[PDB]
């Protein structure tokens, strides 16, 4: 037998595991909140974020005391008196999430980009001072 | 399996508990 | 002459990957001839004959194994010599899986390439 060389040839495909991926975002205080004994899983915010269909975001709690290696529980002081308060993702948000990402080995917890996850006073309850408390989110495209 | 600093985006609120 | 087809298989995961997990399908029909060989081609072939190889992911730059699957390896026809160079040959008119060789592999998430050199052979 034998192999003819006229007919060889070089054929090629790519095989596609498409990390690539976005966002978006924003976020609303709900008013008509009260001072004193709160309820447990109050709702004070809600970061909202939809999209095309877009699949997975990251996210952390920002302040001066950030308290998780994770990513998302952290406490915030007032302006007027200065108290501080317990802050955090929702317990539904926590079991919503789809994981705990390593950005160069900084952790953030991940959340699929189609939602409106609400953020709560964590624990059991907090008697609250009538005073303002600001919150900060950094949030990002973490790609799966 | 990856992260886009340009998406790192910040964004924050001013909460006020009535009283 | 050869009518050559490579065509990936979708649905395909990131991360850990069934063993042998299909990643694409070879398609050689002809007319005129009764049979093909075939080699893969890469920066790092693994075997003599040239149907295990490693591939890596485009966006970060980490390998994968590739080849034949034990199922295709036992349709070929002969192993067959081209001046010394080794082909295992196989009957046109007929598909041949490629899969990830090895175990259960890790896939890290990103774009692959694959290039065969298919030629022809009349027993």
């Amino acid at each position: 037998g034998s192999f003819l060389p006229n007919s060889e040839q070089q054929k090629s495909v790519d095989i596609v595991f498409s990390s690539p991926q976005d966002l978006t975002v924003s976020l609303i205080p709900v008013s008509g909140l009260k001072a004193g004994k709160n309820a447990p899983s109050a709702k004070i915010a809600k970061l909202v974020v939809n999209s095309t269909t877009l699949k997975e975001f990251g996210v952390r709690g920002i302040s001066n005391n950030v308290v998780d290696s994770t990513g998302t529980a952290w406490r915030v002081a007032g302006k007027n008196t200065g108290k501080e308060i317990g802050v955090g993702l929702s317990s539904d948000s926590l079991r919503r999430s789809d994981s705990t990402e390593k950005w160069n080995g900084v952790n953030w917890m991940t959340f699929n980009s189609n939602d409106t996850l609400d953020i709560v006073l964590t624990g059991p309850a907090q008697n609250v001072t009538a005073d303002t408390y600001p919150i900060t989110l950094d949030v990002v495209g973490y790609q799966p | 399996g990856s992260f886009l600093p340009n998406s790192e985006q910040q964004k924050s609120v001013d909460i006020v508990f009535s009283s």
